[PDB]
DNA sequence: ACCCGGGATAA
DNA sequence: CTGTTTGCTGGATGTTTATCCCGGGT
RNA sequence: UCCACCAAAGUUAUCGCUUUGGUCAAUUAAUGCAGGUAAGCAACAUCCAGCAAACAGA
DNA sequence: AAAAAAAAAAA
DNA sequence: TTTTTTTTTTTT
């Protein structure tokens, strides 16, 4: 039968059990530890193989079963029985065993003890494969097109070609004639004679390309021919044969300078990432039980670490046809609970009919996307008299966002920073040896500081980043108490106070003891703060009474709460995507009783291309959450609907003269053409007056929708698009 | 016009008790709420909560019966409920208010002027007034600090309508 | 003769 | 005009479970 | 290197415009929404390609 | 300038 | 059937 799975996230601090939270943090660091050296010594071993002979049979080691056995070279176990390994699973050790001790000497490292590694193993490099192939099929094509343009010196040819014709005075068409007929016709012809495998006309390609060509198609097999006749076919429909190949293109393009990418996938981040906790690694490594654990006991293993009454075990789905099958996915903070419903054992409103176009009549909503203003709506019944108008902007959504960015920005330790500087100057995605070895050097000789101050949620953590710090306790308008930025509580009796000012030593002195107080009860402070480091911060606390003149005590504490400073940064991540959600309900909640419950949605056909200097917006997502909620969203065209008037239809033009919006671009270019409003040229639309030269104006929103509006209304009495947005 | 009184210990000590006078007549809505504080018949109420900032010749503060610090304290209502009125002025010693983390953010905490305070009026409400025990609320604020700290834990150990 | 790990293969 | 860390958006592919045998204890 | 939402006005369906009146869960908290005992609803991880923020280097 | 979209011209 | 090409949205 049909399979779905259904996740459901939750957290660490809710459902597992605080007697087998240890043991989860110290796999979770060891599995990513391993996991980004598992991708690091598979390039590695690919670029020593393909840099030294390039006949290596390098496309059959892309699978699972290479992986896994990488992966198990990082790890110290009690050797089994050699004579009963595989054929396969000898020469895949012997392999990686012709680099393992220099790989180690590379990045420093050593092998974990680590025993049951087998599932983990398994479950990493299923997703490392997965990686591989992925990138694969989807960047091999474009990549190759890439490089047959540049091969034939597309860009050179078409400047020289125009500049020699300009002094020649030909007309646009005739350059452009001229360029056709002359570089992108032959250029065509090398793409069909690349595609096909057969080299191109004689002439159409210099000996430096041919030499590379010949290279290139040196990597496939002599008798191999491209499936269909089309190699970007060849590619989807039969990889394994391509990876080598793909290999030789990136190479090319690093021979033309062109931008490095990823060729081999490579784990950089360094905040630990989830994995898979299935049965037999709870019980391995989370229960330490060392006995087998059969299906019959899978889920009472289960309900020894973590609770399966609650919301988020129950089942669900429709007749709860879904349930939790054992398996899990976690970083340490966030958990992802996975259900599934069988076991584990192995359009247009141009294109509409009348029926369904003629049935939305008095509930349809216009929607102009943007970016700043995501969405302008707008109502059928919407008058000047009664404005049924909605904005959502991008400050709603991106308000956790900017919130979280400008923590990391303000709270980052200089040495973290001088640590990325200096990373920054390896690249990762080059494929030549020298780079990629300095970039594991690199990585090695700051990774202890990156993973202590990225992993600082259940990491041990000694190192002081913020040394001569001095943290005093601040209250803003809204009686909120902050320690330097780190909430505490909101005082709901702050504002009685004498008169204003007592600037008496004494008071800003013993307030400091109070909020200290106030501070230690939150569970959410204390949590983070162990007994040892308690009792020392009380003791001061209590030594602070007797001399609050004396400056050493707030700052030993303050060295002793530097802690706190450090952000949960996957609790963030985990909160970025609450918000989101909540902004999606929010949002739906909000169309739902500004317009209606049965809205149409009318939205704007524009594609939300991720341009520079903007940052990226969200439309086909939106249009995907927008669908799952119910709402009939159906897109209109919005050609020429911004450029005329609605009111006499006649063109508009920008005339206001403002500042420029982004204040960190004023010094540079002080003022800028207003974008978002418009005027009429035609002075007799707006209403009579003593000629005064008054002008209507219009917000560019504003006049889109009331287009679509005419756009719409014209199709309803003549099914036929008006005349003036054609 | 109904009258409250509590009965004050430190360090587990009874120390006295001190009577209110409330203007139900001017003021219904905190009075009220007071009045159902102080009994206690919404399950909840003053009884154990400590006196967190007295400062001495200025003020005596309470009525935090959920953390004990003045981060805490819910009303009947709810979590807050708007202020009712500002017939009354803080021109007298005596007078018990309420206080709050701005307009419209009245709660459950509460307290009594030693001294007149006119730069209060207008941004807290005056509901009450001390008719016995003055002579405790001065023997309290005695043990009073400039920052509001107790030198002894004094709490309302029983209260009480009459 | 009995029991206890722990790597490795495999659908 | 590039690079490191993080994040926002979009596309693509998964999400376990016994059984065998050597070495060790003894 | 910043900007949460709802209405009036300069004003004309007026702008990353401005003056006002109203809301504040602040948050380095946690599975979210909606319901009052339960009960219903909600796809998540990795990689890759673009873009954004801090810094660095042509 | 720079990214995708509907529809037309060219082969 | 496939590749450029025209005109327009958003904003810099
Ligand atoms: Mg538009
Ligand atoms: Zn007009």
């Amino acid at each position: 039968p049909s399979k779905r799975v259904i996740t459901i996230k939750t957290t660490i601090k809710g459902i597992w059990k605080y007697d087998y939270r240890q043991p989860l943090y110290d796999l979770v660091h060891t599995t990513n530890l391993l996991v980004t050296h598992t991708y690091a010594f598979t390039k590695y071993i690919f670029l020593k193989e393909l840099a030294t002979d390039e006949n290596f049979a390098f496309n059959e080691l892309i699978t699972k079963d290479f992986f896994v056995e990488v992966f198990l070279s990082l790890v110290s176990a009690k050797a089994g029985n050699s004579e009963r390994l595989k054929d396969t699973t000898k020469r895949y050790r012997s392999l990686i065993g012709k680099h393992k001790d220099a790989y180690f000497e590379d990045a420093k490292y050593t092998p974990i003890s680590l025993a049951y590694a087998q599932q983990i193993a398994l479950y990493e490099c299923a997703k490392v494969q997965t990686a591989y192939f992925n990138n694969m099929k989807a960047h091999f094509g474009n990549r190759l097109r890439a490089l047959i343009n540049k091969l034939f010196k597309k860009k050179e040819k078409v400047e020289s070609l125009t500049k020699e014709m300009e002094a020649n005075n030909f007309s646009i068409k005739e350059i452009k004639q001229a360029i056709r007929k002359n570089v992108y016709q032959p250029c065509n012809q090398v793409k069909l004679a690349i595609t096909k495998k057969n080299m191109p006309e004689s002439g159409l390609l210099d000996d430096k390309s041919v030499t590379q060509l010949n290279e290139f198609f040196s990597m496939y097999a002599v008798d191999y021919t491209f499936q269909k006749e089309s190699i970007f076919y060849d590619v989807v429909a039969n990889p394994e044969k391509h990876f080598k190949a793909f290999y030789k293109l990136a190479q090319l393009s690093e021979a033309y300078e062109v931008k490095p990418f990823a060729c081999f996938p490579l784990r950089r981040t360094f905040i630990p990432c989830y994995m898979t906790v299935d049965s037999k690694i709870l019980n391995y490594h989370i229960l330490k039980n060392k006995k087998v654990l059969k299906m019959d006991e899978k889920f009472n293993a289960w309900g020894r670490v973590v609770n399966l009454e609650r919301k988020a075990f129950k089942s669900q789905g429709c007749k709860k046809t879904l349930h939790f099958q054992g398996t899990l996915e976690t970083d340490g903070v966030g958990v992802s609970i996975l259900k599934q419903n069988t076991d584990t054992n192995r359009k247009y409103i141009e294109k509409l009919e009348d029926a369904e176009l003629k049935q939305t009549l008095g509930k349809c909503v216009l929607m102009d996307p943007g970016r700043r203003d995501l969405l302008y709506c707008m109502k059928e019944t919407s008058r000047a008299d009664k404005k049924e108008i909605m904005i959502f902007t991008k400050n709603d959504r991106s308000k956790c966002s900017r919130h979280f960015r400008r923590l990391r920005k303000l709270l980052q330790p200089s040495q973290i920073r001088e640590a990325e500087t200096y990373l920054s100057g390896f690249a990762t995605k080059s494929v030549n040896m020298e780079k990629f070895v300095e970039y594991i050097q690199a990585r090695a000789s700051v990774k202890d500081i990156l993973y202590e101050y990225y992993g600082n949620e259940t990491a041990k953590s000694i190192t002081e980043f913020y040394p001569e710090s001095q943290f005093d306790f601040k209250v803003d308008q809204k009686c909120n108490l902050y320690y330097e930025n780190l909430f505490v509580a909101k005082i709901r009796g702050f504002y009685p106070q004498p008169e204003h000012e007592p600037n008496d030593i004494t008071l800003k002195s013993h307030m400091y003891h109070t909020y200290l107080q106030i501070m230690l009860n939150q569970k959410h402070i204390s949590e983070r703060l162990n007994s040892e480091k308690r009792r020392k911060i009380e003791d001061l606390a209590k030594a602070i009474l007797e001399q609050p003149h004396e400056s050493g005590h707030k700052t030993t504490i303050s060295s002793l709460l530097g802690k706190l400073r450090l952000l949960p940064f996957r609790k963030m991540k985990f909160s970025t995507k609450l918000f989101s959600d909540n902004n999606d309900r929010k949002l739906v909640k909000n169309i739902k009783k500004k317009f209606g419950a049965d809205a149409v949605l009318v939205l704007g056909n524009w594609s939300a291309p991720n341009t520079k200097y903007q940052d990226p917006t969200r439309n086909k997502g939106l249009r995907r959450m927008l669908k799952k909620n119910g709402f009939p969203l159906y897109l209109i065209d919005e050609f020429r609907t911004s450029s005329f008037c609605p009111k006499c239809e006649s063109d508009l033009e920008k005339f206001k003269v403002i500042p420029n919006p982004r204040p960190h671009n004023q010094e540079k270019q002080p003022k800028v053409l207003c974008h978002g409003l418009l005027r009429c040229k035609n002075m007799s639309c707006l209403e009579q007056q003593t000629s005064e030269g008054n002008q209507r104006l219009w917000n560019r929103d504003q006049a889109a929708v009331l287009n679509f509006r005419k756009i719409l209304n014209c199709l309803r009495e003549t099914k036929q698009r008006p005349p003036l947005f054609s | 016009m109904s009258q409250v009184y509590f009965d004050v210990e430190a360090d587990g000590q009874p120390i006295g008790r001190v009577v209110f006078k409330l203007y139900n007549d001017i003021v219904p809505k905190t009075a009220e709420n007071f009045r159902a504080l102080c009994t206690g018949e919404k399950g909840f109420g003053y009884a154990g909560s400590p006196f967190h900032r007295v400062i001495p010749d200025f003020m005596l503060q309470g009525g935090d019966f959920t953390a004990g610090n003045g981060t805490g304290g819910k009303s009947i209502y709810g979590g807050k409920f708007p202020d009712e009125n500002f017939k009354k002025h803080h021109d007298r010693p005596g007078l018990l208010s309420m206080a709050n983390a701005g307009p419209n953010t009245n709660g459950s905490q509460f307290f009594i002027t030693t001294v007149p305070c006119p730069w209060l009026d207008g941004k807290h409400v005056v509901f009450g007034e001390v008719v016995d025990g003055y002579d405790i609320v001065k023997k309290v604020e005695s043990l009073g600090s400039p920052s509001g700290a107790t030198k002894a834990r004094i709490v309302v150990a029983k209260s009480g309508e009459l």
